[PDB]
């Protein structure tokens, strides 16, 4: 289709992801803000990374579960990637999968971490959009 | 006590962007209040939204302050603004609605 | 633009009468709005509701105006409000926690 | 014996009407939520307003309604969850799971409606 700098909505809250500067990780509902054009890439496939094309800096997971955003790519930054039945897509932590961690987002926003996520919540549901 | 509508629900209507693949199923909601108890209708860009605007129709549910439109195809895409009225006054809400 | 405060969640408060098994797990929620931003407090029985008033005391979360209790005993048996306030006014809204 | 089966959904009684309607209320001076509930188990049982000996049934469509003869219709396979909230499945459609529910607004579910993981099944005798 077209590989290139999606905005990804979260059906929980309506929310676009966004990697803010101080490395920061939430989600916005503003169409103008400069930190939610990103750049999604495999191998693959769906192992991805997600990076903001504003900042260059990557979406990682830690080992307890939150998000933040880092300036080297990296083991926390791979994400599996499954369109969903659906068909929304959902990115699982790579190093954290055999634990389930998606990537989320709370109804106001805010990130969720990993351990407070799971199948069958609408946190975890994206859909990546056109810019 | 006779009162204007209001809503009785802020939280779940600041989810404005409801953006959705096809040809999946869509739910808006504006549960309100008010007395007495106030009617509503929706509006499609702005103008009456009769069943006959879709194939398929769609569904409202009164007891739930719910419009439901199911099999969401590409003409679904727009603005969809709920009014809710009774003899005191008005209040609206307006959805974007946008399928993949 | 100065607002006291409102409730922004009337749907969920309508359930007054919480009853809960023990060693169950209570919430209770109060989302309201306001400019400044109003804050919150809550009552046991109409009176402070301090962490050492029940073992393992219990959690607020602000970001979510809720009252958050673990494991509920019978000793939880009791009226519990919220109390939100700005310097313009305050609502309160209480709930019947009952304990089976 | 004689309990008020309150729904955590919405927070209602159970509520049998007089003219066989079955809803919930949060009334706790209401007439119609003292319920008299029985077997022969084990769990299963009847469901009878006290106060006008009607009993809790569900139709062939799923709808609740409360009848003055006891009989099939009226039977529910009592579950202690483990919550420990109760359930009650029509014992009838069992096979298809159609449990006993309340909506938040205090309106009955009916069966085809209901699933196992709802607030609108869940369900606490207390005392009167
Ligand atoms: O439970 S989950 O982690 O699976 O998330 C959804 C359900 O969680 C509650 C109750 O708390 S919890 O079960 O212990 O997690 O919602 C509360 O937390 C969820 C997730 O917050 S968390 O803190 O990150 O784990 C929040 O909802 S959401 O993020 O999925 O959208 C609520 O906050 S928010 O409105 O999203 O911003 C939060 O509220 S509170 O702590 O009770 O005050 C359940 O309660 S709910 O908020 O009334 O829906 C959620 O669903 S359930 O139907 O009760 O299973
Ligand atoms: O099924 S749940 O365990 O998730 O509990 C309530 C959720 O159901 C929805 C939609 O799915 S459905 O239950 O299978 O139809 O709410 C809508 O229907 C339920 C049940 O009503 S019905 O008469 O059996 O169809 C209503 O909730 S409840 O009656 O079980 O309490 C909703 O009404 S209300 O919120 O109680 O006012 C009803 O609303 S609508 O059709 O969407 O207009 C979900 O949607 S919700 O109303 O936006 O909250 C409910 O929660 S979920 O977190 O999305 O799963």
């Amino acid at each position: 289709n077209y590989k290139k700098p999606k905005l990804l909505y979260c059906s929980n809250g309506g929310h676009f992801l966004r990697i803010l500067p101080d490395g920061t990780v939430d989600g916005t509902r503003d169409r103008s803000d400069q930190h939610i054009q990103l750049q999604l890439s495999a191998e693959s496939v769906g192992e991805v990374y997600i990076k903001s094309t504003e900042t260059g800096q990557y979406l990682a997971m830690d080992t307890d579960g939150l998000l933040y955003g880092s300036q080297t790519p990296n083991e926390e930054c791979l994400f599996l990637e499954r369109l969903e039945e659906n068909h929304y897509n959902t990115y699982i932590s790579k190093k954290h999968a055999e634990k389930n961690w998606f990537v989320g987002l709370k109804k106001n926003g805010s990130c969720k971490r990993g351990p407070r996520t799971h199948y069958g919540q609408k946190a975890i549901l994206f859909l990546p959009l056109p810019v | 006590n006779k009162r204007a509508p209001y809503w009785t629900n802020t939280e779940k209507m600041e989810k404005r962007l409801h953006a959705v693949p096809a040809a999946n199923t869509v739910k808006f909601r504006c549960p309100a209040g008010g007395n007495p108890m106030p009617t509503m209708r929706w509006l499609k860009n702005g103008k009456e939204f009769k069943q006959e605007h879709r194939i398929g129709g769609y569904k409202v549910r009164n007891q739930h302050w719910s419009l439901i439109m199911e099999s969401v195809v590409p003409s679904d895409k727009g603005n969809y603004t709920c009014v809710v009225e009774n003899e005191y006054g008005s209040i609206n809400h307006t959805y974007h609605l946008d399928v993949v």
